[PDB]
């Protein structure tokens, strides 16, 4: 409840436990496909085409 | 309506956005700040979204389908004129910071897909809860770290000899940003960014558009 | 078991909704960490640099033998850790293709105090689009020798960190194969050394 949270945040200052603390994220920098091609070569390319 | 005068849908509004370089030194590459919906600014100009499908990943997760489903008043195009003129990073933190507002209390997912020639190169997914403060539900992505791809891109770009060369590189560089309600899966706002270098010596500019049809 | 001075993993599981792909619930054999550096990102933030800073009693390698034999849906992973100290932890897990990072998931957790210890729980946290797609394409390959070929250079670096002190509490390196059995998964834990 963010409206309750506000009261607490304001009351405790540096003793306030952030209810959902940072950091959080999911970073994706790659293609599953590219991996299979690298592991399986032509064999993978043949399967994709069906 | 108040709708259509800022980057704001019925459920979510963008208040602040920036990409920056820190070292104490700071450099803004790109900056935007808005207010809550109101009657103070005129309607945004429009842009036909079909002119832009080709610049973002299509197929399934794509922009066309995204537009066709979620409310079309949630869709915006920002043209950036980035400021690439800084001599730091010679130490340096590359970050992005944004802030949003809701009338409602919800949990939002921010997904940022960087795109090269319309194919995705990286994706960042962030989940933000609402802090409550006076009347407002605020959401903050504060000093979120840029990926190695983006740092490298900006570095190689920063050091080009000509701005017309910089614009050619940026020509096929785009960022699709879709913000989503984690429960309802409703898209709260979806912003498409296109890019150029600032003509100015210093400073960045932007121009906001509503995406239509 | 997988334990340093400040943190130990009690449970880890990857699942499909239930089907277990991979599950966990001294005198561990060892592995020379210099032999696996190439299997994880090697520059700054690299396993080598990580080892040299953080406590060497925090580093582990787990070999999994996945159970890919299911036709079931939510894809999730759940793990739980235990500490004597009360702290704020960040769990960073990087998926790696041929030693290059392809996804990184960063999670930050508090402890509930329960029995003698502070417990941390990552409960039913959802796999990214990449991993679902991976397991999907992996699962549906016509042969197990093909599957192991794909898994050969598929690895996950999991580094758990005290968010305030920046100290590393445990670091686990996973390597993979498909289970030889029709059903069931297995695992084998190693201490990473030197």
């Amino acid at each position: 409840d963010p409206v309750v949270e506000e009261h607490f945040r304001r009351s405790l200052g540096k003793n306030y436990k952030e209810p959902e603390p940072a950091p959080n994220s999911v970073s994706i920098t790659g293609s599953v496909d590219d991996h299979f091609a690298k592991a399986l070569g032509d064999t993978w390319l043949q399967i994709k085409a069906a | 309506s108040t709708m259509g005068r800022s980057i704001a849908s019925s459920k979510l509004w963008m208040l602040e956005f920036s990409a920056f370089l820190e070292r104490y030194n700071k450099h803004l590459f790109v900056h935007i700040s808005q207010s809550s919906p109101s009657y103070s600014d005129p309607y945004l100009e429009t842009v036909d979204i079909r002119q832009i499908y080709d610049k973002f990943p299509e197929k399934k997760g794509g922009l066309k389908e995204l537009f066709e489903r979620g409310p079309s008043n949630a869709f915006f195009l920002v043209k950036f004129w980035a400021d690439l003129n800084t001599n730091i990073d010679d130490s340096a933190f590359y970050g992005v910071s944004s802030q949003y507002e809701s009338p409602e209390n919800m949990i939002i997912t921010c997904s940022t897909k960087v795109c090269s020639f319309g194919k995705q190169v990286v994706e960042k997914v962030e989940t933000e809860y609402a802090r409550y403060e006076n009347g407002h539900y605020l959401y903050r992505i504060h000093r979120s770290p840029l990926c190695e791809y983006m740092i490298n891109f900006i570095h190689k770009l920063k050091h080009l000899p000509e701005k017309y060369m910089m614009n050619s590189v940026l020509e096929n560089f785009t960022i699709l940003q879709v913000v989503t309600n984690r429960d309802t899966q409703e898209t709260l706002l979806c912003i498409a960014y296109v890019f150029e270098v600032s003509a100015s010596e210093h400073g960045a500019q932007h121009h906001i558009y509503r995406l239509v049809k």
